[PDB]
Order: C-alpha cells, then structure tokens, then sequence
C-alpha cells in the first residue's frame, strides 16, 4: 500500500485517496510527501455501522480533517430520510469548517439522490465502462439531468445574434449538446441588424446564459459588454 | 482504602480501586433498588466494560429486575438535543418506568447528556455517576450539572440534578489516552489555582513525573501508572473534596460556585468555535491565562503569578494560547474572532443582564471576591485582541513610581552567588526566569543550598551551604535555559565525589545543538575533566565532581 | 375581592379580575426584578393581548430593562422538542441572561411548555404562570408540572419546576371558546370528584346555566 | 414535486400555461423518481422464435422512453418453455413479458393465475 501510494505522488498525480482506516505511520508518511498533491482523506462504511444524524461519523471527521485536503465520507440509505440527514450533516460541517470541502454519499438504490445533492467532485459512472465502481452510481450527465428536474440546475436562455441567420446550424450545435450533457438550456434565433436596446434586454435578463454572435454585429456589441 | 466524601450533607463519594465490577453492581441493587436499570456509555468503553458488568450484576439481581445498556457516539458532539431525543426515545421503546435507576459510565460528555437525560425522563429519575476521565473523576461527576450543547454555544440547556451515588473507581485511569489525562489536568490545574497555593506547588513538582508515566510503554497499563499511583489520590481526593464542599455551600450558583469557572468565562468562548476537534480542558488551559492576564490588566493579580499559572499549564503540555500549533493542526486552522468570542460570552450563565462577570485570581490559591467580578467590555476586549489601539494622554502633572520587572543578568548571578555563600539572604526583586527555575532545582538536587519563599513569592529565602554540593546520581534538567547551563557547568565542578565521580547536564532538544565549546576548553585547561555524551562543543555534557577548579592561571 | 392562594409555604397563587393590563406587569417589575422579561404565547392569544401589555409594561419598566415576546403555534403539537429548540435558540438570538424572568401566558399548552423552557433554560430561570383557559386557571398553571410530547405518549419528558407566580385573571375567560371552556370543566369535575361531594353536587346543578351562558 | 407520490399535480407541454410555476411533468417526475431508486429498473421480454424481426422491442422501449419509466425489453429465443425461462419469469427484475409462437400454450402451466 505505502509503496503504491509512493507511485501515486511520484506520479504527480492531482488528487490521492488514503483511507482513514490506513495505520497512523503510513498516513503521516504519505501526508509528508504528499507536495502539491490534493489529499483525499477517506471513509466508507459498507456494513452501515455508522450514522449521519447521531454523529457516529464525527471521529473520522476529525481525523480526516488533519490529514486531508479534502474530506470524503460514504455511507448507506436504507430510507429516502438517510439523505435528508447526510446533507444536513454536511452542511453543518462545512458552516464550522468553510475552508476543507467534502465529498458526502450514499450507496444503494435509496442513495442516489445523495449523489444528486452531493454537488462537489461526486463520484459517477459512464456507460461506455464495464462496470460501475459503485452499486448505484450514477452517471455525470444523469445527475446533472437529476439536478435539472429539480431546479438546482436552472434553465437558461441562448441566442444567435445577427442576420441573416436563418439557415445557422448554431442552434442545432448547442441545443444537442445540452440535450447530450444533460443540461434544460435551450438556443433559439434573434435576427437584428444593430446592437438594439431590446437586445440588451435579452442579454441582462436573469435567464441569459450565453450568446453567440455573428454579422454584423462582431465588433458593435462590445459597448454593450463589460469586459 | 476506601475514602468516601460528603457532599449535600451525605457521603454519597466513594473513591477506590476496582469497585466498577464488584462493590457498583451490589450497592446498586442495595442501596438504589429499581425494577430496571439502565446504563449508558459511548462506543470507546462499551465492549470493554459493559458487558463484564452485565455478567456481575445479572448474578446479583434478582428474578424481576433488568440491566438495560447502550451506547452513544464518543465527544461533544453528543452534548446535543438529537442525541437527548435519541437515548429516550431509545429507554421509552423499553416501556422505562419512574422506578429507573440511570448509570452514567463514562466522563464528563456521558455524565452532562446523560444526567440531564435523567433530570428530565419522566420529569426526573434517580442516576449514579461513574466517571472514568481523570477530568470527570475530579470535576464533571461532582456537583450535578448537566447540561447540552445548543448551535449558540456551551451548555446553555440543561438541569441541576444530583447523582444519588458518585463511584469513582481509579482503575479506569489505565486505558485512558495520554491526551486525555492532559485534558483533565486542566480543571485539576484550576482547582488549585483558586483555592491551594500548596496543591499548586506540588503540581509543579509533579509534572515532570506525571507525564513521564502516562507516555510510559511499560509492560502493562496498570504497571504503567504505579509509580504516580500515590499522586493520583492525592489529585482526586484533594480536587473532588474542593468541589463536593463548594457544591454543599452552594449548589446552585449563587456566589461562591461561579469560583469553579475559572478560565471558563473566556475558556466556553473558545470551546463554542473550536468544539468538538479542541476538547474542554484544552480550552480551559486557554481561557485560564486570559482570564489571569485579564486580572494582571485590572491590577489584582501580580505578574509573578500569571508567569506561573502559565509555566505549569504548559509544564503539563496544554495550550497557553489559542495560536498553538496543535490547536492550528485539530482545527484546520479555525479563526476565533473577538466579536465572535464576546458574542459567546454574552451567554455565560454567571453574566448579570448585559454585564459579563469573570473570576479574577488576586494570587495563586485565592480569588479577588468569592464569586465572579464584573468585567467592563473594554477590558476583556483588550485581552482577546491581537492589536492595541492607544488614546492619547497622561494625566497633567502626573508623578509615578514603576518598577520594571527585574534584570535577568543580574537576578541571574544573585541566586548563583547567593547559594554559594554562608549565611542567608532575602533577593527581592528577582525575575523567577527559566534559568532561575531550573537553576534553583539543579542546586537543591545537588543539596547546595535551601530555598524558601515569602511575600507571595517576590522574596526568595536562600540559605546556602558555603559551596560544599554533592554530585547528583540523576541527570540535571535544564531545558533550554542558556544562562542556567553556563552558570551550573562551572558551579557542578565544585560539588565534592558523593554518589558518583561526576555530574552530568542535559536539556531540550534545542539546547543540544547550543554552543559551550570555549567555557569547557577553560574548566579541561584549569584541571576538570569533561565528557560530550552526544554533540561535540554542546550539551548534555558529564562533567567531573572535584572540589573546584585547579586554580592559579586561567 | 381579589383572593390570593398559598401554594408551597407562600401566597403566590393571586385570583382578581382584569390584573393582566395593571397589577401583572407592576407586579413582576417590584417582586421580580430583571435586566431582560421574556412573554411567549401562541398566535391565537399575540395580537389581541400581548401588545396592550408591552404598552403598560414598556411605560413602567426603568431604563436598562427590556421586554421580549414570540409566539408559537397554538396546540398540542407544540408540546414537542422542535418548540423547545425554536424558543431556546430565539431567546438566546436576543442574549438573554440568567436574571431572566419568563412569563407563560396561555393555557396548559403554553404552561407546560414555557415552564419546561424555564425549568432547563441556563439550568433554570425564573417565570411566572398567566393562565388563559379555565383548565389552566384550574389545573395547569399551579404544580409546577412542565413538560413536552413525545411520540410514545404523553408528558414523558419535563421537569418540576414551580412558577415564582401565578396570576389567575378570570377576565381571560371572556374571549375563550366554547369548546375549551367544556375541555376545562373535565379537569373540574375531576377534582370535585376524588375530593368534594357538595362541590360535585353544585357542578350537577349549574352545568345547565353554565354551558346556556 | 418528485418526491410527494400520491395525486401529485402535475403539467404538460400541450397545454398553454402550468396550472403553478415550476410544477413538472407526469413524465418528467416519473424519470425523476428513476433516476433517483425510487421506480427501479425492470426487464422486459420477448418470448418465443423466431424473433429476430420483431417490432415489440422497439414499441415497449419507445413507450417507456416516452412515459419517462427505465424499464427496457429485450429478446429471448427459445422454442420450449424452459427451467431456465421461468428463472426470468421468478426473477424479482422480472417487469413482464410478451409470448409469442410457439409458447402461447405451453407458457399457461407455468404461470399462477
Ligand atoms: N458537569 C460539570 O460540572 C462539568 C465539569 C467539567 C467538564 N464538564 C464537561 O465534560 C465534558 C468533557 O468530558 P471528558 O473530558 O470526560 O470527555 P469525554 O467524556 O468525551 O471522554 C474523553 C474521551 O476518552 C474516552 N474515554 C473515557 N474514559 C476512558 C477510559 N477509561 N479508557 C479509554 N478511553 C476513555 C471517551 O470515550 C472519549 O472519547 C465537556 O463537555 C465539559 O463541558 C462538565
Ligand atoms: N401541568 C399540569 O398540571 C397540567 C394540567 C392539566 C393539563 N395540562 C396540559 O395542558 C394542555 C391543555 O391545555 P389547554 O386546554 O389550556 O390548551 P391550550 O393551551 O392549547 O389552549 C386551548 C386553545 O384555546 C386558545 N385560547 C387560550 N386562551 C384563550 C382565550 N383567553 N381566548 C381565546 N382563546 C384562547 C389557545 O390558542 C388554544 O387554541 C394539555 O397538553 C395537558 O397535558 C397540564
Ligand atoms: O451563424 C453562426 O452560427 C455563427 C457564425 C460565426 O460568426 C460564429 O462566430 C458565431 O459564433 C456563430
Ligand atoms: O550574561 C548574561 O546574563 C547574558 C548576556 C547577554 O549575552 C544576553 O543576551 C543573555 O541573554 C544573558
Ligand atoms: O412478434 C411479436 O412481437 C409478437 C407477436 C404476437 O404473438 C403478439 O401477441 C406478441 O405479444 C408479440
Ligand atoms: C469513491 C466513492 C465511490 C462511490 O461510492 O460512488 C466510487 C469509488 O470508486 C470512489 O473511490
Ligand atoms: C393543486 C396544486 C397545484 C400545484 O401547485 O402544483 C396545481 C393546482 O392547479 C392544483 O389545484
Ligand atoms: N468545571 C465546570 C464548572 C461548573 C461547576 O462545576 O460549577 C465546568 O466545566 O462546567
Ligand atoms: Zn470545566
Ligand atoms: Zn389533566
């Protein structure tokens, strides 16, 4: 293991995943050495010995906080409201301790939706994969399909400005690829010769989550931009 | 030897050595006789002794009674109103009538959620203590506070609610972590702060053989406390006495129990941000030298005092200050704003409305009043503050008389000098230094000289034996007291072969790579044999016990 | 005629008429002095009743002196730990000290609950007990029973913790329901009872004019 | 929305406006719920031979994409019906299944009801 995990900080590797369980002198030794390397400090709990509500997960919080760059804690739902209690859980740790982000799951069927809610480096499948690493996972495209259905992921408008753009394959590109990813946003024309003041209101509303921009108007919008 | 101590008028303290799995389970079923028992503790000590007990005591009940045991997650985090909601809930699925009998088996997180789980079951139910932290051995058992933690802060919920039987087994001490035998020696540190100048003194002698023993690897963890076994009674006993006949005079915190939150005013405040990965007496330790140097700032606590309520915090290696780089390393770097702090501080239960109070120390072993003073914002503000904003003037035609703390170089050289010659002298004025402190035990191990002191310890008695010292058998201790090494490797060249043919100096790690090359060039010159036993030109030297320097030319 | 009761070896039991917007308020300043008063009632009972007092309280009380109120929802389903926790956080939003002084007002409800908050509160605080229903001026608000629901049963977790006062203003009664008025007289009859044929017999024949008006 | 189960109100595309903002779907919800466990997977078959040319696997798996359910069908060839047909027909990922020639009358003994 201390030999493998070498490899890996040899390696230059961005992120590296100790467990907590590890013995305290391999820990220590891969903590010293860890350089610019991200430290993913680990716990899961398969056999469901733990609980996000009572605080049987706080030993290992405390640990992984001294030893990880990042803390990632997996456990199990047995029922929709284990997930409820997770995400709880998570957000009182990061409220006390802002500065060390967490990785927070739950496995089986009855925790996916933790993996939706998850929102930082969730770990996921692809269905090009043999296998799924963990019962359950789901994919990025799924979750951020999951995030859309539940608003976390809010809708937004995108625009092709200009003319004429009857016959632009724009909205065709980018309308496919948010369907592909798993995004709600959707593309549409807007013909204009100027750079109008009902452009800009396109532009500055809320739903704005991007434009592109053609003849004529390439060099006429920046005004309109702020940088 | 079995000593018991009253408390509220009964002698309902026992403090012994392995009455867990005997004399509890009988006096009990005695003394406390229930339908239903229930004993609680957390996931460290469960499997280790419960299920031994269970055994003893289901031998010993009878037909119709029952032993209900559980266990709730260990630390802080469990002082809270989800784990409260948890072991009722929990004791109500088991249809737990009036009649229950609780055993709180634990320290002081079991015997705060626990004893206030039984202030509250059924408007109130009976309950013993059994502490196995050294910290709830001589405070947290004591006294019937109990208490939760909210978001706001420390125990801000909670119920006075005595312990119908305090069984304090010393036993539990061998499986207790170093770091949480440190912890505990907070409140012991505080405990005779406030009320045993003498306490105090041998608190200081004992450190350094305290915490030898604790990080002992010795053949076993009984084995491994026995040296200090008798310095252990003397700590519970003596502490938990203090705190059973302040509670008898005042249980509910009218005046005189305010005394017992010694650096907890400012130590809560602490412990509300850096909970639950800084534990309680680590936070204590803090807020006790906030709460000394706060008193130095109000003029009614001396300087000498706070140094030395300061050096005995750390002579156990607790924290002195929140800057600590353990405290930096557990919290992930936390910051503990003032305004966050003060904010905290307006919910300590000793605070008059808007007025905060604290205990003030005037000296070691006594309180400036037997309660809390009132604090004004500005003062504590000040002492919490990292940076001093400074109002212009001094009042018109002032004249002031101040003296400065005394000079090392010469403090220095008056108790070397003084411990060498024949007849007594009274120093005042002198710095007690670190080259004083460890300068002072080197010649009293040496029997070169007696000390003693007066006035609150600003005058020091020395009577000295004319320079005829006795090489000491043990290494003398010196840490990294510079000028203490320098003075004593020439002084320890004078004392006569008693013990041994030599006498030899050691220190801190930084004090072996620190230079003495030149000054033993002089004393190998001069006719004093000296040995380096690890670095060359540094310390820890042996260094030869004749009787002086050769003499003539050097 | 107002007819003070000894309760626990002292007269802090007092039964008038119309106390609530006069002697309640002068009464808890000079017998309970405090930096901070803390007056929790339920929605139904705020706003008819709790700004007339502020008025009257607010006009005696000295300078550095304040009074807090809050309102929680009205009913048995208040009787529960989340109430508690929501009280208890509000209260210590506003830094409320030791020296607090709570005052109950309402019907069991609120006594049982507030009293609770009171009784665990910093380890203790002082309250008082202002009555609003008739089982509450009959039954709840004297005996220092505090408690909350759990969803095993009731009243399984509390505390006895006796009110420094209790201040039964009949005129309460004026704006009660007619439902709650039959709920307290179970508590009535009850206690009639197990300890008084003749008042027994006096509930027989009044029952008739009683639920009439 | 997702999560309420019973008589959840839901919109549709076809109409002119959302009856509340932000309701979802009957569709929508219910691949919602897929994605999270909450309507778990089934398998679907087709039973029977020959079957390589049949259309059933493109009609019940375009429905289920439709409805928003994850479900998927699939062929299975066999003349008999087999020991280790009904290992698939018990199984508890077992949705239901179509029955074809030649099993139209010898599938009956295996079934319940
Ligand atoms: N009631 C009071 O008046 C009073 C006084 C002082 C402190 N306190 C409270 O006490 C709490 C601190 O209690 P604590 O310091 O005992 O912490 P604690 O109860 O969490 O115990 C310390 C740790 O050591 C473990 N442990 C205990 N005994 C052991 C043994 N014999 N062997 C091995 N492991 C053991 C525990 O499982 C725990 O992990 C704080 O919340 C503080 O507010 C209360
Ligand atoms: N501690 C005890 O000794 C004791 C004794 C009896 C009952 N209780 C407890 O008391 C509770 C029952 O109390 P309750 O009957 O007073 O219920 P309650 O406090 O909910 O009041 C009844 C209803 O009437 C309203 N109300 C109260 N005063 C009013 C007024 N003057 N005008 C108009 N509306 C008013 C309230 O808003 C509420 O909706 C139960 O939970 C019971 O367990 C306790
Ligand atoms: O018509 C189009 O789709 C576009 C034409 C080019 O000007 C691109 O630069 C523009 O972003 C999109
Ligand atoms: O002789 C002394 O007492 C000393 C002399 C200087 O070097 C000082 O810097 C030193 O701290 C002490
Ligand atoms: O070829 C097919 O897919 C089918 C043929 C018929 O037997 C149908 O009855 C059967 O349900 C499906
Ligand atoms: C961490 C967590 C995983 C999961 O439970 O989804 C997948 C595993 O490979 C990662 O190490
Ligand atoms: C009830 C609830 C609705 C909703 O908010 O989703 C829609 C409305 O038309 C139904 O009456
Ligand atoms: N040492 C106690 C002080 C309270 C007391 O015992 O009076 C604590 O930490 O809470
Ligand atoms: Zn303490
Ligand atoms: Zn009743």
């Amino acid at each position: 293991a201390l030999r493998l995990y070498q490899t890996g900080l040899r390696s230059g590797v961005e992120y590296l995943d100790l467990e907590m369980t590890m013995p305290d002198h391999i820990l220590q030794a891969v903590t010293d050495a860890k350089g610019f390397t991200s430290i993913i400090a680990s716990h899961h709990d398969p056999q469901c010995k733990l609980s996000w509500k009572s605080g049987s997960w706080i030993p290992f919080y405390n640990k992984a906080l001294q030893y990880g760059d990042v803390i990632k804690l997996v456990g199990v739902a047995r029922e929709m409201a284990d997930n409820f209690a997770l995400t709880n859980f998570k957000a009182k740790m990061l409220a006390a301790h802002d500065n060390k982000p967490m990785i927070a799951l739950n496995m089986g069927t009855a925790g996916k939706l933790s993996r939706v809610l998850n929102g930082f480096l969730t770990p996921v499948s692809h269905p090009a994969l043999p296998s799924k690493a963990a019962p359950g996972q789901l994919s990025a495209t799924e979750i951020r399909q999951a995030l859309s259905l539940i608003g976390e992921i809010e809708p937004k408008s995108f625009y092709l400005f200009g003319k004429p753009i009857s016959a632009s394959r724009s909205p065709a590109l980018h309308n496919t690829l948010f369907y592909k990813t798993g995004l709600p946003h959707h593309y549409s024309r807007f013909e204009t010769d100027e750079a109008s003041k009902a452009l800009e209101s396109l532009i500055r509303s809320p739903d704005f989550g991007g434009a592109s921009v053609t003849i004529p108007l390439k060099l006429d919008i920046m005004p309109l931009l702020d940088s | 030897e079995p000593t018991r101590i009253a408390i509220l008028g009964k002698e309902d303290i026992i403090v012994d050595h392995g009455i867990w799995l005997n004399f509890v389970a009988h006096d009990l079923l005695q003394t406390l006789p229930s339908s239903t028992y229930v004993l609680i503790t957390d996931t460290n000590l469960y499997t280790t002794y419960v299920p031994p007990f269970q055994a003893v005591f289901e031998a010993a009940a009878p037909r119709d009674v029952r032993l209900l045991t559980y266990a709730i997650p260990p630390g802080e985090y469990s002082k809270s109103r989800e784990t409260k909601a948890e072991i009722e809930d929990w004791m109500l699925s088991h249809a737990c009538t009036r009649d229950t009998v609780i055993i709180a088996l634990g320290g002081g997180v079991i015997g705060d959620m626990i004893g206030y789980v039984a202030a509250t079951f059924m408007r109130g139910v009976r309950f013993v203590q059994v502490p196995t932290t050294l910290l709830a051995m001589v405070d947290s058992s004591i006294g019937g506070k109990t208490a939760i933690d909210t978001p706001m802060g420390k125990n801000l919920i909670g119920a006075f609610w005595q312990p119908r039987r305090i069984y304090i087994d010393l036993a539990f001490l061998e499986t207790l972590p170093v770091r949480e035998f440190i912890n505990g020696m907070a409140e012991v540190i505080k405990t005779a702060a406030i009320w045993n100048e003498t306490e105090f003194t041998a608190l200081e002698e004992n450190a350094a053989a305290i915490l030898e023993a604790v990080r002992s690897k010795a053949s076993s963890p009984a084995a491994r406390l026995a040296p200090i076994r008798h310095i252990l009674k003397r700590i519970v006993l003596g502490s938990a006495r203090v705190k059973a006949e302040v509670v008898s005079a005042d249980e509910r915190e009218g005046g005189l129990r305010n005394l017992l939150n010694f650096g907890h005013s400012i130590g809560h405040a602490y412990e509300a941000i850096l909970a639950p990965q800084v534990l309680h007496g680590e936070c204590v330790a803090i807020g006790m030298v906030k709460e000394a140097e706060l008193a130095r700032y109000l003029g009614v606590l001396r300087p000498s005092a706070v140094a030395r309520l300061t050096k005995l915090i750390a002579s156990y290696d607790l924290p002195t200050s929140v800057h600590d780089k353990r405290i930096a390393k557990l919290s992930a770097g936390k910051e503990c704003p003032v305004d966050v702090l003060l904010q905290k501080m307006a919910v300590d239960k000793k605070n008059e409305g808007r007025k905060k109070k604290i205990v003030l120390l005037s000296a070691i072993g006594k309180t400036y009043e037997k309660k809390a003073t009132v604090v004004d914002d500005r003062a504590i503000r000040l002492v919490l503050s990292p940076s001093v904003r400074v109002t212009p003037g001094v009042p018109k035609g002032l004249s002031v008389t101040v003296t400065p703390p005394g000079s090392k170089s010469i403090s220095n050289r008056a108790l070397v000098l003084a411990a060498l010659g024949e007849g007594t002298t009274r120093i005042h004025g002198l710095l007690h230094s670190d080259d004083v402190q460890y300068m002072l035990a080197a010649i009293e191990q040496l029997h070169g000289a007696d000390f003693s002191w007066e006035d609150a310890g600003e005058i020091l008695v020395v009577t000295g034996k004319g320079g005829k010292l006795q090489a000491s058998k043990e290494p003398l201790y010196l840490g990294n007291a510079g000028t203490a090494s320098r003075f004593l490797t020439s002084v320890v060249a004078l004392c006569a072969p008693s013990a041994v043919s030599s006498t030899v100096l050691t220190g801190n790690a930084r004090m072996k790579v620190r230079p003495i090359g030149a000054l033993v060039d002089a004393l190998r010159a001069n006719g004093v044999g000296v040995k380096y036993l690890e670095k060359e030109k540094s310390l820890p030297v042996e260094v030869d016990a004749a009787g002086g320097f050769a003499g003539g030319v050097i």
